[PDB]
């Protein structure tokens, strides 16, 4: 992440949303849209001649029908503004052309969250123009609810705070209610319904029942869902009160208000306001919880023996995996791996000096494996200096002599492995206009050529001609420059990085290498990690079951793997 | 002179006598800065163009820069463009003060705009070694950064297609650079320059190209806007008459009612779903009988009859509910079924030998939910789109790139519907439906054209077409008469009454002027348009 | 078995739905597989494997007490210099007295590692002086235990004292790597300070919560391994199947 | 090439006589095409705009006129000011009528200061007060002004009716004077009368005296239930023949009753939904009735049409003075519906109005140009006729009666609840 990612991050979503499982979708919704948001931290996002966004307006009005008989030809723009100006009076002049004072922009992102109350249909009441500012049941000829309902199976806590400015104990109920919506007649008569868990202001009652004391003139209320145990509970002026509810995992919610005619409000969600409870304060106690519940021959590993032709019975068993600390398998696996992934790639040494520490380490089965830790070490000793020398040369940026390495070596690879060739040609190129700083008559006529030799010769397939086309264009772009690793943007300056070429070139070689002479190219650990990153991920897309029931915590809810676990 | 401004009409005149090809006449009906920048350009001289020879246009917006920016920008080939980059630098130092009424910069950027297109023009004409990048770098970077700043700091720019063209010009003048083919493959002559330019400037001052034979053409459609049956399409008079719609052949043939007719591609042969097929070019002669059936379809060879049962699977004559054949010669031979059972495989008249069956088969999704359960299908005249039918009110279109599978566009109309009737050889579709009312939607951009009132439609069937040519669109109705609106307008041309519902309305497509209506009072009647 | 089971086309599938950053974001025409055919038809990924082994590694090296291993890995990471920084580090997590420590108690040599919990350690020592084979044994056990006899009721339990565990080797190495936890909670505080205000180049390889008082001062890869069996383990109660991993 | 030849035509007819001798180098062209063919095309461009109203009534030289350049408005071509606030004695308004001459406003209140009593404002003397009238406290229901401009007709809601000088709630007036000073009353107790208000005493009755739907034209639909004879009012027709069937139906709840202008037909709403509509096309004139002894009651009347629309109506209005046989109706369900009576045909349809749960009204206006309509809200809708967009939404108020001026072309008055009765002016066209 750069260093202005993280700040636009944080100013847009809510800090306590960020720690839980639920930020790496966050983080996409943000990455698909960097650009423009780039751009527009200019001016005009601080609180028309239509050219798109013509045809939707055009559809969304004659949904109505307050457009008869007229053609979508010959239609003046400004009409269609000022028709539509009379029947969505908001509409903040920045739709048309289509902490954080930055006002309803989600609407782009996609935010699935709720954000604003939402406006009856009747005209009972009115809010500020925003759905937070200000709530007020405006006199008579009064209930109403979030606009989105949040899921269950995508998070693990959400809090929302509202402020109460104005008084008939107050008369104000307010919660959570089941959505089977777009029930409300007795919503509007009493101040709850069968399905509304609230808590009320009268005195203190909870729905659906001596639970707390009645606020009154200026009192912070909020209410807060936990799924990691299906709980529902509640918090006035920071204090945490009792939990409410329980056992409520799998179902769906919205907050829900209903107010009395003498009686206004202030809303919070969070994304501009920070709270005053410390929600983060209650988070990570559940977390600490859930990692305390969790984290409190015979070594060799083979193929798993369940799997017949794509068809996986299972034996009816306790459990699959029993590998534990005290017996002395974890370790011992843990080693043989570690082992493999050292003498993978490169760092030999440092493979020779754990083979020479655990010999040391013991004492008079752990014996078994520092043998077989040798004769794996020692078998695949040509392989290894091969490695080595190729990570010379490509730190040495040295490419030429690279490709005339690999073809002196493995004879029959280049000859018929044309999409290895480019990337490492395409690398040569880079190096060379990384260090030219006349040479510039001369990476026109070595662009130039390798374009003709890449593009123009269509006995590659079409598909790979089209490609080899748009990373030449990208390098191309750089030459516009004059010190492209600071003037250039952030993907063309990427192109340039230490990352892409020393870090990409043997990424890719070593596996192609590997690749071509019929041996696996997995290291069997960051396969263990990236399998436990993804089993915790179908995990929390199917509600399980924690223990023994679906009543019990569900504890996999608060791993968060990266950067909780794999960040130091 | 008449209601018109008569220096107008001279120029207008002499920029027309010129366009046309003559000279004496339009040089010696006499008795510029445009003219002299455009010579500039057309014979080629581009190192004499200073500031002020482009300053002094008359913008079409806003008004002209303040005489304070144009003293320091008029201090006074390719050290001629630096010296113009060099002038122009110094006026951003300046305007730092931010001191504008949010139209100066308005007009700043508009002059840049068109220096970049000069230059522009300028680079691509190296292409017909070391020089290109020499120029593009400093004498082009630094104006497309200007540039940008300048539009950034507006409240005007579209969000969709406005913000990124100086990113995208830059990208594609450096990918030009080591790739050249791109640059002869361009169409890059001294002629286009002048097209944006002009684009630029003001068109009361500049005749815009063509503009009399504009108005001739516009004075012709206001003349065949009063008589809407002519063969005209772009002196004295082509209107002032009048029309009329007379019936002139009946067939009492029986006492049930019909279902369904169709006319020959060819314009040979009556179809009719009581199967009849009747000749029609041999005044009306019963041709033969075919032996319930509810669609009626013609190869496009004119030869093979397909019927649709209600029950049995087909017919062919020298469940399943519509079936539509293509038009292309190269996939000619097959066709289209349909069924009220979520299921859709192309076949063709070999009675076996199934082919693709939709149930379950820049940018690509996962699959969607199912049951599509069609009602009625079209295939699109370039047979690269097949238009579906829903029950739930939408309609679905696929796209067929080559046989010898995604769907383009879904468009929703809500209220139940019925005929499609594709129209007759843009992209158009008339949509009939219930809630009396009919719809001209358009499936390659998914918008709604406009709307057709006035035929009672609830809870029956009713059919709808087009007619003479593209221009008319008729309806049956519940009360027993015929509704023909104009198309382009889309007003109640006619209401004839010749049944006592009617169900179906067909045409010729293969004479202009005749068409068919059948009805549930037994009978079967042919009208024609009385001049 | 009939929840999600999963094939290896379909598991692979679902894996590679990630799209690690590796600090290359912003240039999504980068991501994409090569088609290697000859040796047919195989792929390989250009995206990083991981991006964050080498420290885990390290961490791994340096908890459990592993000089030699320690030294090299962090020479092939980029914290090394000189021969000075080497006797830095090496005083820093001081891994040799810490090794020496550990490897003492596994040997039985319980004495000699004390002259550098508690009670546990005194229990070993008199398992060690009763597996040797009196006036100076009940002198000994009645200061040195009735001073902390008067504890609780567990420590009178373990007092007393299955029959082939407390003699093995095991009980010799759950103690020790129970003190160099504690060691290494004892010693964390000091590199904090360091590095934060005498301005140090090396990183705090060691990040009433439970999480933030015990969870660190262990090897992170141990850490892992426990959540991966007990995840891999907690599909096949909910009859979900998922492929292992083979080798 | 033609264009070369009317080109020197046009040329020498202007008088650059030299240039088109220099040109030189299909029936004799008339004098003056081009400044016909450009007066035509500037016709077309101001056709195919959407903010031009045609003033009902070629030398506009407001600096408007430009041909070089496709030239259109930008604002709408026609404004709507608010001019006056009568705000006096606010209790309740719930019909305004203006008279036939324009010299008068008719607004009735409810109940407010001197039992349910009306007011009649002069127009000319600054809308002072010219009649305040005395009423039966039964907060009076209808209003209606007599083609001669002068009578008033009041029609309340507990069975009476008023006529004043200068259950039954559906009044109007006969237009022509063959047959002067007759009225039609139509009441909620499944009657409808002719009725003379000078006398007063009876003219005809309803409800058992129509013919039902004429039956058919030429006896084609044929339709054969009961037959009754030719005793049915009828001139010597040349259309076909319209006495066909004489079946029958319980008499619909009228709830409104128009009159076209050549008394040729009666419109009557009803509850369920329906209109329906009856021509007095032979009915005995005045002079033919008052010595010789034809009498109704042993005759009936015809019935050209039955228009079925579905929900239930509120309130049909007329036209002034494309084709002449047009009503306005209005209806709950957020509709205004448009309709062809003497044929059966639905014309257009205009949507935006909030209508539910009340009784609101509607009329023409600008002549004939725009249809405007109240709504739930204090607001005003005003859709044009032809084509049926908005063209605008004033604000007024909730409001629930609107008029015209049917005099001054360029007037009009609203209404709503809380007695606030605003006149607007139309200017700019």
């Amino acid at each position: 992440m750069d260093d202005v990612d993280r700040e636009f991050i944080n100013c847009l979503f809510p800090s306590y949303l960020l720690q839980q499982p639920v930020a790496y979708d966050l983080w996409i919704l943000y990455l698909q849209h960097r650009k423009l948001f780039h751009k527009l931290k200019n001016t005009n996002l601080i609180n028309k001649l239509t050219a798109l966004t013509r045809k939707e307006i055009w559809s969304k009005l004659m949904n109505l029908g307050v457009l008869g008989t007229i053609s979508f030809e010959a239609v003046n723009d400004d009409y269609l503004i000022q028709v539509y100006k009379y029947f969505y009076p908001d509409v903040n002049d920045f739709t048309l052309r289509f902490n954080s004072m930055i006002p309803d922009i989600y609407k782009i992102l996609g935010y699935f969250l709720p954000s604003r109350w939402q406006a009856q249909p009747n005209n009972s009441l009115q809010l500020s123009q925003d759905g937070i500012t200000h709530l007020q049941p405006n006199p008579d000829y009064a209930v109403t609810w979030a606009n989105k309902s949040l899921p269950d199976n995508k998070l693990t806590i959400f809090y929302y705070e509202i402020k109460v400015l104005s008084v008939t104990n107050s008369n104000i109920v307010i919660g959570y209610k089941l959505v089977e919506n777009e029930s409300i007649n007795k919503c509007q008569k009493y101040g709850f319904d069968l399905n509304v868990f609230g808590y009320c202001g009268f005195d203190g009652l909870i729905t659906n029942s001596e639970y707390a004391k009645p606020f009154g003139r200026d009192d912070v209320i909020g209410c807060g869902i936990n799924f990691i145990d299906g709980s529902i509970f509640f918090t006035k002026n920071g204090i945490h009160l009792g939990n409410a509810f329980t056992d409520l995992n799998d179902l769906e919610f919205v907050p829900y208000v209903a107010l009395r005619p003498g009686n206004s409000i202030k809303t919070n969600f969070g994304l501009n306001e920070d709270f005053v409870f410390d929600i983060i304060g209650y988070q990570d106690k559940w977390k600490s919880l859930a990692y305390e519940h969790i984290c409190r021959l015979k070594f060799l590993l083979g193929e798993d023996n369940r799997f017949i032709d794509g068809k996986l019975v299972r034996p009816d068993v306790n459990n699959i995996n029993n590998l534990s600390v005290d017996d002395g398998s974890l370790p011992n696996t843990l080693n043989v791996m570690i082992n493999d992934y050292l003498i993978h790639e490169g760092l030999v040494d440092v493979a020779k000096g754990f083979l020479k520490d655990l010999q040391k380490d013991a004492v008079n089965e752990s014996k078994d494996v520092i043998r077989h830790n040798e004769r794996q070490i020692m078998k695949e000793e040509r392989m290894v200096k091969i490695r080595q020398e190729l990570r010379y040369l490509i730190n040495k940026g040295q490419i030429s002599k690279c490709i005339n390495y690999i073809d002196n070596e493995i004879p029959d690879l280049l000859k018929n492995n044309l999409e290895l060739v480019f990337e490492l040609k395409l690398a040569n190129y880079l190096v060379m206009i990384k260090k030219s700083s006349d040479e510039i008559e001369n990476l026109i006529l070595k662009g130039q050529e390798l374009s003709n030799e890449f593009i123009y010769d269509t006995k590659i397939p079409q598909s790979l001609r089209d490609r080899f086309s748009g990373q030449l264009s990208n390098v191309s772009a750089l030459l516009a420059y004059s010190n492209p690793l600071v003037e250039a943007p952030k993907e063309i300056s990427g192109y340039l990085s230490d990352e892409y070429l020393q870090e990409r070139l043997f990424q890719v070689s070593n596996n192609t290498i590997l690749t071509f002479l019929h041996k696996d190219s997995e290291c069997a650990l960051e396969n263990v990690i990236s399998n436990t990153r993804a089993m915790l991920s179908t995990l929390l897309e199917y509600n399980a079951f924690g223990s023994t029931n679906s009543s019990d915590p569900r504890y996999y809810k608060a791993i968060n793997f990266d950067e909780d676990v794999l960040n130091l | 002179v008449g209601c018109f401004d008569k220096k107008q009409l001279t120029k207008l005149l002499i920029h027309t006598l010129k366009e046309l090809g003559y000279d004496s006449a339009a040089n010696q009906l006499l008795l510029n800065h445009i003219q002299t920048f455009f010579k500039l350009i057309k014979t080629g001289q581009f190192h004499l163009i200073n500031w002020q020879i482009v300053c002094s246009l008359p913008l079409a917006h806003s008004s002209p820069l303040r005489s304070e920016w144009l003293q320091r920008l008029l201090i006074p080939l390719f050290d001629h463009m630096l010296l113009q980059l060099q002038y122009l630098q110094q006026l951003m130092s300046s305007v730092n003060s931010s001191t504008c009424s949010d139209a100066e910069i308005a007009t700043l950027r508009n002059y840049v705009e068109i220096m970049i297109l000069v230059n522009r023009q300028i680079f691509l004409e190296f292409f017909h070694t070391a020089l290109p990048v020499l120029y593009l770098r400093k004498i082009l970077k630094n104006f497309i950064e200007i540039w940008d700043s300048l539009l950034v700091s507006n409240d005007q720019f579209l969000n969709e297609e406005n913000i990124f063209n100086p990113e995208t010009t830059l990208r594609e003048l450096s990918t030009y650079l080591t790739n050249p083919k791109l640059t002869a493959q361009l169409n890059l002559e001294r002629d286009h320059l002048i097209d944006a330019i002009s684009k630029y400037i003001d068109p009361n001052e500049l005749v815009p190209k063509g503009r009399l034979l504009h108005l001739l053409k516009q004075a012709i459609k206001y003349q065949q806007s009063q008589d809407i049956f002519n063969i005209i399409d772009p002196d004295n008079f082509s209107h002032d008459l009048t029309v009329t719609f007379q019936e002139w052949k009946t067939i009492q043939d029986t006492t049930d009612e019909i279902w369904f007719l169709t006319f020959s591609p060819n314009g040979k042969y009556l179809a009719s779903a009581t199967i009849t097929v009747y000749d029609v070019e041999q005044d009306f002669k019963i041709y033969k009988t075919c032996v319930s059936v509810l669609y009626l379809m013609f190869s496009p060879d004119s030869r093979y009859l397909v019927a649709c049962p209600f029950s049995e699977d087909v017919t062919i004559y020298d469940r399943v509910w519509c079936c539509d054949a293509f038009h292309t010669a190269e996939r000619a031979g097959w066709m289209v079924v349909g069924s009220p059972d979520r299921e859709a495989i192309v076949h063709s008249l070999t009675t076996k030998e199934s082919l693709f069956s939709l149930k379950g088969r820049w940018q690509y999704v996962e699959d969607d939910e199912t049951f599509p359960r069609v009602h009625d299908v079209k295939i699109s005249y370039d047979d690269k789109y097949v238009l579906l039918m829903t029950h739930q009110g939408v309609i679905d279109v696929y796209d067929f790139s080559g046989f010898p599978i995604p769907r383009i566009a879904r468009l929703d109309v809500g209220k139940n519907m019925t005929c499609i009737s594709l129209p007759l050889n843009q992209h158009l579709v008339l949509v009939s439906l219930q809630d009396n009312e009919l719809q001209m939607w358009d499936y390659k951009e998914n918008i709604l054209i406009q709307k057709y009132f006035g035929q009672k439609q609830q809870h029956f069937i009713i059919r709808s077409c087009f007619a003479y040519g593209n221009k008319l669109v008729m309806s049956g109705s519940e009360d027993g008469k015929i509704y023909i609106w104009d198309r382009i307008r889309g007003n109640l041309v006619s209401v004839l009454s010749g049944h006592s519902n009617c169900n179906v309305v067909a045409s010729n497509p293969a004479d202009k002027e005749m068409f068919a209506s059948g009805g549930d009072d037994g009978k079967i009647k042919i009208w024609k348009i009385s001049r | 078995y009939g929840k999600k089971c999963f094939t290896k086309e379909e598991w692979k599938e679902q894996v590679a739905k990630y799209s690690a950053m590796g600090e290359l974001y912003a240039n999504k025409t980068i991501h994409y597989p090569l088609k290697i055919q000859p040796n047919g038809f195989a792929t390989i990924q250009t995206t990083p494997i991981e991006p964050t082994l080498p420290r885990l590694l390290l961490n791994y090296f340096v908890s459990m007490a592993y000089e030699d291993s320690s030294i090299r890995m962090a020479k092939e990471l980029g914290f090394i210099r000189n021969n000075k920084d080497i006797a830095v580090f090496n005083d820093l997590y001081k891994i040799k007295e810490r090794f020496h420590i550990k490897h003492l108690i596994k040997l039985g040599r319980i004495n000699e590692a004390m002259e550098e919990l508690h009670f546990k350690l005194l229990l070993l020592n008199l398992i060690e002086m009763i597996r040797s084979h009196i006036l100076n044994l009940i002198q000994y056990s009645q200061n040195k235990l009735a001073i902390k006899a008067s504890s609780s009721v567990k420590k009178m339990q373990e007092l007393e004292l299955s029959l082939q565990n407390l003699y093995s080797i095991s009980l010799r190495s759950k103690i020790a790597d129970l003190v160099n936890e504690k060691l290494l909670k004892f010693i964390h505080p000091r590199i904090q300070f360091e590095i934060s205000n005498n301005n140090s180049k090396f990183p705090d390889l060691l990040n009433n919560n439970y999480y933030s008082s015990e969870f660190p001062y262990e090897p992170r890869l141990t850490q892992i391994m426990k959540l991966w069996c007990w995840c891999e383990n907690q599909l096949h109660h909910n009859q979900i199947g998922v492929p292992r991993v083979e080798n």
